[PDB]
């Protein structure tokens, strides 16, 4: 009995939740992605030459 | 706020020897900064800047010195000290001495970044340890009960079960809503890497375990910053992500054995047996990481285990941890072989902390008064039974004969459980009292006639 | 050992001033 | 002679900092080394360069960093706003530190000044200093009530006198406000309610006193064995588990000194943290009110995990504060924690400056770094007009390595100090406290207190003159039972082998959380030893005059009759002098006094 019942545990797991927390920050990185590669490349295209504090 | 300047990449070597490499014509060198070796064979090595006298700049590697060329290889000059990438995603996963995964996984996606020597808490700030943990040992939670905020080792030796116990405490550790538990190893087997993994495991506690293991043929210099990391970590959960954290520095003997080596590399100034003279200020920058502020509901705790050479408390290693620390927990070898299973040897084991953790709203009003009595009762039998080994089984005073009574109702009863018993701390106390029910009512000295009147006659 | 020690890495670097 | 105002950094390595472009710099000056101005100390300087051992962290200094000279040493600030604060090593205010970041961190890089100058104190001036009264160093020119205990005695420098032009008027007051001005030769130098005095510089004063008054402890083998002045020196080795500070919390909570400086060099956290939490709901009566004694408690923490050469730094910051409470005519009381961590602090230092090591490692100077700081103390007649007398006593606990007291720091401290209560390790695997080992523990303060002790306690001094001679013959037959046997005792030799068992037991145990052992006063420590001895003399009484002849007391007897008197006598401890009069208890003594005589 406890070799049956450990492969409904699986599938309740294994597909189930696994599986809900991939799409669900799929999308979150989906509805946030233009705005922090336009906060990303801001940042490589804004050189800003300086010397050391000690010269 | 962040680093934008590209990293400068010296190919300027000009001396290596033993674990240290001298680089010059370095540009503003800083100290403890990072750089980044790559070899002329094309591996990677990391280091860290010891010393610099102008132009100079004394790195020493991670890895050893094995290799390094004096003209093909390039050191990259990280401008920064060493910060690790932490997260509350580094709970449910192992890693290395260094900073990298070993269960097949990716690297952490850094909620921030925080320096691993840290930065003391300031004193005014920092609040008593008050709520004891009931850990579920008797001679713990009877008579050196630790507190939630306390730092305490367990003064261990050789071959003796202190992995064991260390797994003990950690399945049963509840006040008297579960431990984030950061766990570091360093200078250990494979064996007891295995131990101590499969049993998180099993207990299905590695959903909230953080295994920073180092293994021991894993490179000594990472040894250093192996509980720095962890504790870093450790911080990051309890004071910020307000979190009950336990860690736990298991074999603290072979961290000070890898500071003596790298000391020794440096030729600093030795103290006792060869540790170098700083060796209570490196120790106490990982052992007053601990206990809990005002401005939080968080907390850690540390119990560093080490082995001590030759069941010796006088030696370097556990001689300046009870200075640092809160008390210790002594394990014993004639204990051991006798096959008790806590072989605890409570005479030279102590909790600071333990007054203020009892009491009568803490666990119950008799607490401090038995406790005073059997650890009397103990000390009295052990020069009894030291005495009657000189002059005779039989020309002893018959009081004599009760403290014989005591010691072996007292080891067999009192201290030894089981590896899987979790006795509450109103079962031992109850166990305890039962030892005191074999003296006189008037030889209890400790204990005074007003508690007596109410626990003794049951 | 140390005294001595500290001493041999003394007068190298005595040595070093005088070439 | 164009004496550039910067340095900049040549090499940090550690603790120190070796700073180029410093030409016409002092030794012990003061610098800022660093973009965030760690406070350093210079100690060494080879011609164009100087080496700077830094009371900070000095993880991130690059080479080419500035180092600002200061032109002035090491010093404090003296003044109101110091009774029941908490300071670290350079004196920055631990309490307005974290209250203006908001944080639980020492940023280390915070300038925040020692005292607050925004706190409005009620001066007043001394009555009787008119204008055109001449002033010297020293004197009492105001008197400032920092609470209801510490009368805060505003004093004019040691240095500079004149005449009195202004005084200020009584009323509330910052520490920035202008109080006195003089005028000496033709120039007005004003004095507010603060002063710099640097701290590696002894106070000026009139003439040193010999010690008279005892240092009551409140505990009882403190008090009556090897005891201690106010004005007088004393260590407390031992190893770890022994009980150092717990001798230390007793002291600094029930002494009869006026102030209580305490100074954490290299300790534990949580050590500084109970200290104020359970010393504000303590409290002491002095003239029919009750006030914490957090009111005359003032904090030094540098502990083990702040920096390192911060342990010298506030040593010597707890002794200048401590000579300072002195100047008013208090009798100030100074506890260094370990004496022991600062000595490792020189070591580590002198680790980096690449000396040569006196023994086990130690500099060469450790000794006169030690007798610098010890010599500080004494009762001692203060300077200035209102002729006042001050004392300051230092009880320093040496942390010796693997409890072995033939160690550098404490072979060098006890040539210094005059009392000495080295505690026992065999003596915490029982849970006998206090712990002081009654063997090798002296106190030289015994020719100096022999004659307060003919004025007060006229009975005392054959008291613990017999009481040492028990306890040390004890010592010289218990060798015998543990080799030859008890069977083989003379009858005035098992007397004294269970009067001593009553000794260490009643009178030399004390435990300090229990209410009727937290403080001993001196006349329960008289009381129950002037009963503990005299039973002793009477069954000696029972022995050598009832020698051979009759059927005589073989000591099995007094057991059987004195059963209840055995109690009467180990149970005086317990006779509560807090909540009990001390003419009840005294009473309840002479009492037992009788009752022994009567069953002898
Ligand atoms: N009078 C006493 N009664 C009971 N226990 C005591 C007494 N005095 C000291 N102790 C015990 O001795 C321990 C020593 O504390 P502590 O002084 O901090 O150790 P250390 O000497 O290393 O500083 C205390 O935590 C306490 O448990
Ligand atoms: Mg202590």
């Amino acid at each position: 009995q406890a070799a049956m019942g450990s492969q409904g545990n699986l599938s309740a797991e294994v597909e189930q939740a696994t599986r809900r927390q991939v799409q669900g920050m799929q999308s979150s990185q989906q509805r946030n992605r233009e705005r922090v590669l336009a906060q990303l490349l801001g940042m490589v295209c804004d050189v800003r030459p300086q010397v050391h504090p000690n010269y | 706020n962040y680093l934008s300047q590209p990293r400068l990449t010296y190919k300027t070597v000009s001396g290596v020897n033993g674990p240290l490499v001298i680089l010059d014509h370095v540009k503003f060198p800083r100290y403890a900064e990072i750089v980044h070796l790559t070899l002329p064979d094309g591996t990677k090595r990391s280091g860290q800047v010891l010393e610099v006298s102008g132009s100079k700049a004394v790195v020493q590697v991670f890895e050893g010195t094995s290799g390094i060329d004096a003209k093909k290889t390039s050191c990259e000059f990280t401008g920064d000290i060493l910060r690790t990438p932490v997260s509350e995603d580094m709970l449910g996963r192992v890693f290395n001495g260094s900073g990298k995964p070993i269960d097949r996984g990716p690297v952490v996606l850094a909620e921030d970044f925080l320096d691993i020597m840290g930065q003391p808490i300031n004193p005014q700030c920092r609040i008593y340890p008050e709520e004891m943990i009931q850990t579920g040992i008797s001679a713990i939670d009877g008579m050196n009960s630790i507190a939630r905020g306390q730092k305490i080792p367990i003064f261990s030796a050789a071959g003796l079960p202190h992995n064991e116990i260390a797994a003990q405490i950690c399945r049963q550790a509840g006040l008297v809503e579960n431990f984030a538990i950061v766990f570091a190893a360093m200078g250990v087997n494979m064996e007891t890497a295995r131990f101590f993994k499969s049993d998180f495991e099993e207990n299905g506690s590695m959903d909230n375990v953080c295994l920073f293991l180092n293994l021991a043929n894993d490179p000594t210099i990472e040894r250093i910053i192996t509980p720095r990391l962890a504790l870093t970590t450790a911080e990051f959960l309890a004071y910020q992500c307000e979190k009950h954290v336990l860690v736990i520095l298991t074999d603290m003997s072979s961290y000070a054995e890898a500071l003596r080596e790298v000391s020794a590399a440096r030729e600093e100034v030795p103290g006792r047996r060869g540790f170098p003279g700083y060796m209570y200020t490196d120790l106490a920058t990982i052992y007053e990481r601990a206990g809990r502020v005002e401005g939080r509901n968080g907390s850690i705790t540390q119990i560093p285990i080490l082995t001590m050479p030759n069941d010796d408390i006088t030696h370097p290693i556990p001689d300046l941890t009870g200075y640092i620390t809160e008390g210790q927990i002594y394990v014993d070898r004639q204990l051991h072989n006798r096959q008790i299973y806590p072989p605890i040897n409570v005479l030279p084991s102590l909790s600071r902390l333990m007054k203020s953790a009892i009491g009568e709203g803490m666990t119950r009003k008799d607490h401090a008064d038995v406790s005073n009595q059997l650890y009397a009762c103990y000390a009295i039998g052990k020069d009894v039974q030291a005495m009657k080994a000189v002059v005779g089984e039989e020309a002893l005073t018959s009081d004599d004969l009760l403290y014989l009574e005591f010691l072996q109702k007292f080891e067999r009863n009192f201290i030894a459980q089981g590896p899987y018993e979790n006795r509450t701390v109103y079962e031992t106390l109850d166990i305890g009292w039962q030892l005191l029910r074999i003296f006189p009512k008037e030889m209890l000295k400790r204990i005074p006639q007003s508690t007596l009147s109410e626990f003794y006659p049951r | 050992f140390y005294r001595l020690k500290k001493i041999q890495e003394k007068k190298k670097i005595l040595k070093e001033k005088s070439d | 002679d164009k004496e550039s105002t910067f340095g900049y950094v040549h090499g940090v390595s550690g603790p120190v900092v070796t700073a180029c472009d410093m030409a016409g710099a002092a030794m012990y000056e003061l610098v800022r080394v660093g973009h965030s101005e760690l406070v350093g100390e210079i100690i060494r300087l080879e011609g164009d360069m100087a080496t700077i051992q830094v009371y900070e962290e000095t993880s991130g200094v690059s080479v080419g960093d500035p180092v600002l000279r200061t032109g002035k040493p090491l010093s404090v600030e003296l003044g109101p706003g110091i009774m029941g604060a908490i300071f670290d090593g350079i004196q920055r205010p631990l309490s307005d530190i974290s209250s203006q970041t908001q944080s639980i961190y020492i940023p280390r890089g915070v300038n925040v000044s020692a005292l607050s100058r925004d706190v409005k104190w009620d001066f007043t001036p001394c009555k009787n200093l008119r204008v055109g009264s001449h002033i010297t160093g020293g004197d009492i020119y105001g008197i400032v009530n920092e609470n209801s205990l510490i009368k805060h005695k505003i004093m004019l420098p040691p240095r500079n006198r004149g005449t009195v032009t202004y005084i200020a008027p009584p009323g509330n007051y910052d520490t920035s406000d202008v109080v006195l001005e003089l005028e000496f030769e033709g120039i007005k130098e004003k004095f507010s309610m603060v002063q710099v005095w640097p701290v590696r510089q002894v106070r000026p004063v009139t003439e040193k006193l010999p010690a008279n008054h005892p240092l009551l402890t409140g505990q009882r083998v403190l008090d009556a064995l090897f005891p201690c002045v106010q004005g007088g020196t004393t260590a407390i080795p031992g190893a770890f588990g022994c009980g150092k500070t717990v001798i230390s919390q007793s002291l600094s909570k029930y002494s009869n000194s006026d102030v209580i400086i305490y100074v954490g060099c290299g300790e534990r956290g949580n050590e500084m943290s109970e200290v104020l939490r359970d010393f504000p709901e303590l409290t002491m009566e002095v003239d029919g009110k009750v006030e914490s004694i957090m009111k005359r408690t003032a904090l030094v923490a540098n502990t083990s995990n702040m920096p390192v050469a911060a342990r010298e730094a506030s040593i010597y910051t707890g002794i200048t504060l401590s000579e300072y409470f002195r100047d008013m005519g208090y009798h100030v009381s100074m506890m260094a924690d370990s004496t022991s961590r600062w000595a490792e602090a020189l070591r580590e230092i002198s680790g980096r400056l690449a000396e040569m090591p006196a023994d086990s490692g130690y500099p060469a100077y450790l000794g006169a770094r030690l007798a610098s700081f010890y010599e500080r103390a004494g009762r001692v007649k203060c300077l200035g007009n209102p002729e006042r007398e001050g004392s300051v006593s230092i009880v320093g606990a040496v942390s010796p390595p693997g409890g072995d007291f033939s160690d550098p720091v404490t072979s060098a401290t006890l040539g210094i100090v005059q009392v000495f209560w080295g505690l026992d390790k065999k003596l915490a695997q029982r849970k006998h406290f206090p712990s002081v080992n009654w063997l090798i523990s002296y106190s030289k303060y015994m020719r100096a207190l022999d004659e307060y002790y003919d004025k007060h306690f006229t009975e005392f001094v054959p008291l613990r003159t017999k009481a040492k001679e028990i306890l040390q013959e004890e010592e010289d037959l218990a060798e015998i039972v543990q080799l030859v046997g008890k069977a083989s005792l003379a009858e005035t030799d098992k007397i004294t082998l269970e009067v001593a068992k009553l000794i260490k037991d009643d009178f030399l145990q004390q435990n300090g959380y229990t209410p009727y052992d937290r403080f001993c006063p001196f006349y329960k420590t008289v009381g129950m030893l002037s009963n503990m001895i005299a039973f002793y003399d009477m069954a000696r009484r029972a022995v050598e005059t009832t020698a051979q002849s009759d059927n005589k007391i073989t000591w099995s007897i007094i057991r059987e009759h004195m059963g209840e008197i055995l109690y009467k006598l180990s149970s005086m401890k317990f006779k509560d002098p807090v909540k009990d009069g001390e003419a009840k208890i005294k009473a309840d003594y002479a009492q037992l006094l009788e009752d022994m005589q009567n069953a002898f």
